[PDB]
């Protein structure tokens, strides 16, 4: 049998529904989102970290001249200097006086500690939602993971639950995402090849162990001044370090909907947003004939004292008369009241306590003890506690949220105005007919 | 990679009022307080707190 619900996507809150087939005893349905994963499709561009400025030993063909060449090393900078006469510990390093040429080389590497302290630049496409469900039908519990797309039939044994499309398309990640030691940032990194000196991504490589590193770190080779051999150079600050100082707070702390940002793989777990249209094809054997379940002769609902809060702030006793003992499913036929119980034991004459939760200031709902709908009426006072540590089990509607005293006053005012204008219209027509008969 | 020992701050005292909380925070060294809302708007406060 096919049942189409709409489960609120809040992890942990059970969603209760009653499936009634003609000729078959009502079955209790219980859908819980144990966990959720928002996994985007990732694409790694490059890996960046602090650069190691490698200055080789200066070359002095120092009676003659040297030529600058081209190398594939990262940010390979070269410069030829006119007349040097370099010194070391030992005096003059060659013979001709001002015919001495020094070649300064400076490229960029990956720091030795980069295998631990590095960032990964990623582009993430549309995200996919996957949920863990705890469908409880009858007295059988089934755990199962389904894709939230509307077509994939994730099934544990014989449940065949199809998770409909999520009502709201939400993704806490931007197009470009930076991952550094497990912390996820939304950064607009430069593309592969567009290295900006002094900014994030000034040194790029496909991997840490790659030999095709590309860099642009603004290395300016300066003319030596001192007599001792020297490679004077100046450089821009590490873009990785500058970004680390100005990174802001991660997505783990700036995420919406209480999302838990996790890595390996990148995902946003336990996000509370939207509604999921679940469709369950319950196996036939779970249902039982209407003859097998006990039949309620008459029942009546009295509600002890209720508040409308997140937790189960309500109590309810109903006196029933059953002709046979057995188990009967209990359900609240209302969107603003949810029962804590699902099945209960009925024994001839008895009374049972059912705890519920409400968002309206009225227990104005219906309860079914394996059929035999009965109505409750009471006053739900506001809770004394201001802050609780548990999510609200029921959403806040309008006709429910407005109480009956306020409804009575509103209808008194509006109906007074409407009756006033109706009396005005009737005296209008009566006076008009009197005038028409006058002349 | 190894495991370090990091301090646990003094547990805050929470005074509750209508639609809000007050945190009485005791910190002898700079301690980071981070808040965010669990809805569509995630107004996120980050502050380094020292003193009471």
């Amino acid at each position: 049998f096919e049942h189409a619900t709409t489960v609120p996507n809040v992890p942990g809150i059970p969603y209760k529904a009653l499936v009634e087939r003609a000729g078959y005893a009502p079955l209790n349905l219980e859908i819980t989102v144990v966990s959720s994963e928002l996994t985007p499709s990732t694409n790694k561009e490059y890996v960046t970290c602090k650069f190691h400025t490698v200055i080789p030993s200066p070359q002095v063909k120092c009676c003659g001249s040297l030529e600058c060449k081209a190398s594939s090393k990262a940010d390979y900078t070269c410069r030829v200097f006119g007349g040097v006469y370099p010194f070391m510990w030992g005096g003059a390093q060659c013979f001709c006086d001002s015919e001495n040429t020094q070649l300064s080389e400076a490229y960029v590497e990956f720091a030795p500690d980069c295998t631990i302290d590095h960032a990964v630049a990623l582009k993430v496409h549309t995200a996919a939602l996957k949920v863990g469900l705890r469908i409880v039908y009858g007295n059988t519990t089934a755990h199962l993971d389904t894709f939230v797309n509307g077509v994939t039939p994730g099934s544990s044994r014989d449940l065949k639950v199809i998770a409909g499309p999520i009502s709201a398309a939400f993704s806490p990640f931007d197009h470009k995402v930076v991952i550094r030691k497990g912390l996820v940032y939304n950064y607009d990194f430069p593309e592969y090849g567009a290295m900006k000196p002094g900014a994030f991504g000034d040194i790029q490589a496909s991997s840490l162990y790659a030999t095709d590193i590309v860099a642009r770190t603004d290395i300016r080779l300066l003319k030596p001044s001192v007599k001792n051999i020297h490679v004077p150079y100046t450089q821009a600050v590490s873009g990785y370090e500058m970004w680390k100082n100005n990174s802001g707070r991660p997505l783990q702390e700036t995420a919406p909907f209480g999302c838990k940002i996790e890595v390996e793989p990148l995902r946003a777990s336990n996000c509370a947003y939207g509604h999921i249209p679940i469709s369950i094809d319950i196996p036939d054997a779970a249902f039982v004939r209407s003859s097998e379940s006990p039949t309620i002769l008459e029942v009546s609902c009295t509600v002890a004292d209720c508040i409308y809060s997140a937790d189960f702030g309500g109590s309810l006793t109903l006196q029933y008369k059953a002709d046979r003992e057995g188990h009967c499913p209990v359900h609240s036929h209302s969107t603003t009241a949810v029962l804590k119980e699902a099945t209960t034991h009925v024994t001839a004459t008895g009374s049972i306590t059912l705890h519920f939760s409400t968002s309206s200031p009225q227990a104005n709902f219906i309860v079914s003890l394996c059929g035999k709908k009965t109505t409750c009426n009471a006053e739900c006072k506001p809770p004394a506690d201001h802050i609780i540590g548990e999510p609200h089990k029921v959403d806040q509607e309008f006709q429910a949220a407005v109480s009956k005293t306020s409804w009575n006053w509103l209808l008194a005012l509006f109906g007074g105005a409407s009756s006033l204008i109706v009396v005005g219209l009737i005296v209008l027509v009566c006076s008009s007919m009197l005038i028409n008969t006058r002349r | 990679p190894t495991v370090c020992r990091v301090p646990l701050a003094h547990t805050p005292t929470v005074t509750k009022w209508f639609k809000g909380i007050t945190l009485h925070l005791t910190a002898t060294r700079p301690t980071l307080l981070t808040t965010r809302k669990l809805g569509l708007r995630a107004d996120a406060t980050a502050e380094w707190i020292t003193g009471t």
